[PDB]
Formats: structure tokens, C-alpha cells, sequence
């Protein structure tokens, strides 16, 4: 059983320490990983470290900043991830991928008084301890009123807000015909930008009300803004 | 079967003792033990 | 020793075993301590 | 530098497909580590294969893999819609590293395909007065999701100051993405047009853009 944590969400230029908590094995003598994972992204490999501790390999996306230890005393992995950037936003696991439990002739062979080696693949894999290095704070949107160019489509732009979410009904909520409430990017200064826009055909272009009633939560910013070409 | 390797200094030989790792037994007769000593010259050969 | 439990005998780590094969028994014999002449 | 995955592949249940990862020979040519993991949304990864030939136990004995040189690939026979996932391949370096495959969206296939629909809305002049500007180019009811994006001023490809979304789920049972744009006023007003190229299973669509 391994315990990934010590993530949180931070700053880009600030520092932390992960810790993958071991149980169920014999951590001592069992050569681990950190593996982390963007959301939605692939596994961006970080950090293999020996048995012991001695060997401490790194991708080079994370070195020398997210650095590899381990406490075999403790049964802990640990990630010394110093001077964090925007691609620290990412999902930390826990893997084990070298040696063999030798069994040669019939017989265990253990290494140093029948410890467990690495068994080529892990018992339990990681979980995922997640880092999640955004830029922004706690910022009202800014909601602009999409103007419609059948269906000449409308309604609102909710950009630079953080962080998550926006609750965009429209008209205090009595207008749900159409309402593509669609996800939310992370832009360049941390902020958000998504729109959750009412298709609607091209007849009632500003005719028909279109408050789109933009309750960002963090900021507690309810932006309303009437739609028209 | 042992694997030495000639003992730690800083050169200015030209070693005599070796830091043997080797594949031994235990107690329990099935599990094993891997355990290193160090061993002159005269006790062994290769 | 620390799936199901695994076990192991109490003198592995003590003393070699043997066993007292089964012709032989323990059962107590009367005896009767002597002394030579002279004694 | 990571092992090089399609980004997406995709299938009708029943069928066969082939996910392909192809390395160096100081990793997936050098040595018989290679080992492949699934992935499902919100959770971590498992591996289905590993020493390249090898299913750990439990694994379906519909997963198979196989390497050819600097190429390992896995393949995965009669699809049922719960080996929808990523798959990332996983290899060892001579400087006994580990490395990562770029990943691969499988879809077990619901659906037939479907292609996008793209809306490309051009800087709000409130925006402009605001001194930035910002295209939005929406993309909606397209399968499975997997979309290139492509900006171009002019003729000219454009790899400055663009943002996409990963492509997420709708109610319609279709995808939605978007792709937004970063620009000064200046460079909106001195370039002719702009254009959003979006690239779905091979075919590309193409909306246009102008002051």
C-alpha cells in the first residue's frame, strides 16, 4: 500500500516535498519511482531511485528541481521538488520497475538477509499525489456578450476568472434551451476562459432576454450581461 | 563462487584484500543469503 | 515470519535438531547407583 | 525524450487494433523492458503487459505485445467497450531511467464518426478598446474526440500565443473543444485574415477570419 501525498496547489518559483508512504512490502529494499501526469496529459516520467537510495536518476523535465529520495527506515518515498514551474501542474505516482525476486535453481536467493527485490512491476501501483501549479488567484470574470453573427448564434464569453468554476444559467435560470455550457481553459496568467453560451436561433437576437447569470464561486463575481448583435 | 573486488585506496600500489559479495545460505534451509567479506590474498584464488 | 500466514519451526535459529528415532523410548528405568570396593 | 505513441486510435467492438511505440535503441531497441499501462479517467494506471510478450496476472488474454526493432506495439484483440482508455507505453535507458510513452486515446466505438462543427468568432470590439485581442475558435459535435488545431495568419502557420482545451464530452454524446488565440491590436488589424484549421481523423476544416 503506498500513500502519495504531499501535493497541493502552488506557485510557479515556490518549493515541496512529496512523500510516497510504503506498506504492505518492504520499501528498504525496493527501488521506486515518481511519476507525474498533466491532466489530461501522459505520463511524464520524473524520478527512479536505487533500492537503498544511492541511485537517484531523474528525467530531465524534473532535474535537477523535483529530486528523488527515500528513507528506508521510514518505509517513504520522498520528491525534493524545488523551484516549481507550470509543468509541476501535474499527478504524482509511485512505481517500481527494476529487478526480479531471484529465484535461481529452485531456491529464493535474497540480496542482504532475505530482504524483497523489485519484482519487475509493482504489487500496488501509484496513486497519484497532484502538484497543481497555477498563476492566478481569487478574480472576478469578465463576461462579454457574444454578438451573433437559421442560427446566427449568441450569448457569453466568460473569460479571466480562477479558479474553478463559472455557473452560467441564463436569464436567472429560466432560459435553458440550447445552453452549451462548454469547459474551461487554463490561460496564460492562471485565469480561466470558457463559454458557456445559449445556442439560439436568429430571430430572437437581443429580443429575447439573454442575462447569462455567471456565478464564479471563489470570487463570488455574478456577472450579468444581456446578449445582442 | 565470489565476487572481489580489489579493496578501496587511493592508488600508489605497484590491494591484497577484496570486498567479496557472494551467494550464501542460511539458517532456513530454503531461503538464501547475499553477504560480502573481505578476504586476504592467500585464502582464495580466481 | 512476516495471502496466508508462513510459519516456521522455533530451533532454526537456535540449535541443530535432531529427533529421537522411535526403537528408542524415554520411559523412566528404575536405577540403582553403585560403588567399587575400597568403597 | 519521450516514446513516440499515435495519439489516438479507435475501433468497432470486436475488432482488432494495433498501438505502436516507437523508441531508440538505447531504450525500446536496446533492451526486452518494455511494458504497457491502461489508463481510465480519474484513476491511475494499470499495466497490462510487461517484459514486452509477458500479461501480468489478471489481464485478459486479449492483450498481446510484440517488438520489431525500435518499435514495441501492443494489440489488443476483440475491443469491448471497457478497454476504452489511454495506453502509455513504458521503457528502460542504458542510464537505467525510465521513459514514457506520449499516449494513446483508444475509443471502442459507440457511435459511428462524426465530424466537427467550427465556429470561429473574431476579437470583441470591447476587447479591442480594452488593448488585446483574442480569437475563439469553437469546436463541437465531433467523434471520437481527437482534434488537431491549427492557426494560420494569412498563409502563414502561427505558433505564438495559442491555447487549446483538451477535447471533453458533451450531452449529445459527441465531443467539444476550443482554441484560443493571443494578440496584440496591431497584429489582428495588419494581417489580412486569420484561420482555424481543424484536423479530425485525417480531414481537415476550415474557417476564416478578417477585420
Amino acid at each position: 500500500r503506498l500513500v502519495e501525498s504531499g501535493g497541493g496547489v502552488v506557485q510557479p518559483g515556490s518549493s515541496l516535498r512529496l512523500s510516497c508512504a510504503a506498506s504492505g512490502f518492504d520499501f528498504s529494499r525496493q527501488g521506486m519511482h515518481w511519476v507525474r501526469q498533466a491532466p489530461g496529459q501522459g505520463l511524464e516520467w520524473v524520478a527512479f531511485i536505487k533500492y537503498d537510495g544511492s541511485e537517484k536518476y531523474h528525467a530531465d523535465s524534473v532535474w535537477g528541481r523535483l529530486s528523488i529520495s527515500r528513507d528506508n527506515s521510514k518505509d517513504t518515498l520522498y520528491l525534493q521538488m524545488n523551484s516549481l514551474r507550470v509543468e509541476d501542474t501535474a499527478t504524482y505516482f509511485c512505481v517500481r520497475e527494476a529487478g526480479g525476486p531471484d529465484y535461481r535453481n529452485g531456491y529464493n536467493y535474497y540480496d542482504f538477509y532475505d530482504g524483497y527485490y523489485n519484482y519487475h512491476y509493482m504489487d500496488v501501483w501509484g496513486k497519484g499525489t497532484t502538484v497543481t501549479v497555477s498563476s492566478a488567484s481569487t478574480k472576478g470574470p469578465s463576461v462579454f456578450p457574444l454578438a451573433p453573427s437559421g442560427t446566427a448564434a449568441l450569448g457569453c464569453l466568460v473569460k479571466d476568472y480562477f479558479p474553478e468554476p463559472v455557473t452560467v444559467s441564463w436569464n436567472s435560470g429560466a432560459l435553458t434551451s440550447g445552453v452549451h455550457t462548454f469547459p474551461a481553459v487554463l490561460q496564460s496568467s492562471g485565469l480561466y476562459s470558457l463559454s458557456s453560451v445559449v445556442t439560439v436561433p436568429s430571430s430572437s437576437l437581443g429580443t429575447q432576454t439573454y442575462i447569462c447569470n455567471v456565478n464564479h464561486k471563489p470570487s463570488n463575481t455574478k456577472v450579468d450581461k444581456k446578449v445582442e448583435p | 563462487t565470489l565476487q572481489c573486488t580489489n579493496v578501496t585506496n587511493n592508488i600508489t600500489d605497484d590491494g591484497e584484500l577484496k570486498n567479496c559479495s557472494f551467494n550464501m545460505t542460511t539458517e532456513l534451509r530454503d531461503k538464501k543469503q547475499k553477504v560480502y567479506s573481505l578476504f586476504y590474498r592467500l585464502d582464495v584464488v580466481q | 515470519i512476516n495471502s496466508n500466514k508462513e510459519y516456521r519451526l522455533i530451533n532454526c535459529n537456535t540449535s541443530a535438531i535432531t529427533q529421537a528415532c522411535p526403537k528408542v523410548s524415554f520411559e523412566p528405568i528404575p536405577i540403582h547407583y553403585c560403588a567399587p570396593a575400597g568403597f | 525524450s519521450a516514446l513516440t505513441q499515435p495519439a489516438s486510435v479507435s475501433g468497432s467492438p470486436g475488432q482488432s487494433i494495433t498501438i505502436s511505440c516507437q523508441g531508440t535503441s538505447n531504450d525500446v531497441g536496446g533492451y526486452e523492458s518494455v511494458s504497457w499501462y491502461q489508463q481510465h479517467p480519474g484513476k491511475a494506471p494499470k499495466v497490462v503487459i510487461y517484459d514486452v510478450s509477458k500479461r501480468p496476472s489478471g489481464v485478459s488474454n486479449r492483450f498481446s505485445g510484440s517488438k520489431s526493432g525500435n518499435t514495441a506495439s501492443l494489440t489488443i484483440s476483440g475491443l469491448q467497450a471497457e478497454d476504452e482508455g489511454d495506453y502509455y507505453c513504458k521503457s528502460l535507458t542504458s542510464t537505467r531511467r525510465r521513459v514514457f510513452g506520449t499516449g494513446t486515446k483508444l475509443t471502442v466505438l459507440g457511435q459511428p464518426k462524426a465530424a466537427p462543427s467550427v465556429t470561429l468568432f473574431p476579437p470583441s470590439s470591447e476587447e479591442l478598446q480594452a488593448n488585446k485581442a483574442t480569437l475563439v475558435c469553437l469546436i463541437s459535435d465531433f467523434y471520437p474526440g481527437a482534434v488537431t488545431v491549427a492557426w494560420k495568419a494569412d498563409s502563414s502557420p502561427v505558433k505564438a500565443g495559442v491555447e487549446t482545451t483538451t477535447p471533453s464530452k458533451q450531452s449529445n454524446n459527441k465531443y467539444a473543444a476550443s482554441s484560443y488565440l493571443s494578440l496584440t491590436p496591431e497584429q489582428w488589424k495588419s494581417h489580412k485574415s486569420y484561420s482555424c484549421q481543424v484536423t479530425h481523423e485525417g480531414s481537415t476544416v476550415e474557417k476564416t477570419v478578417a477585420p
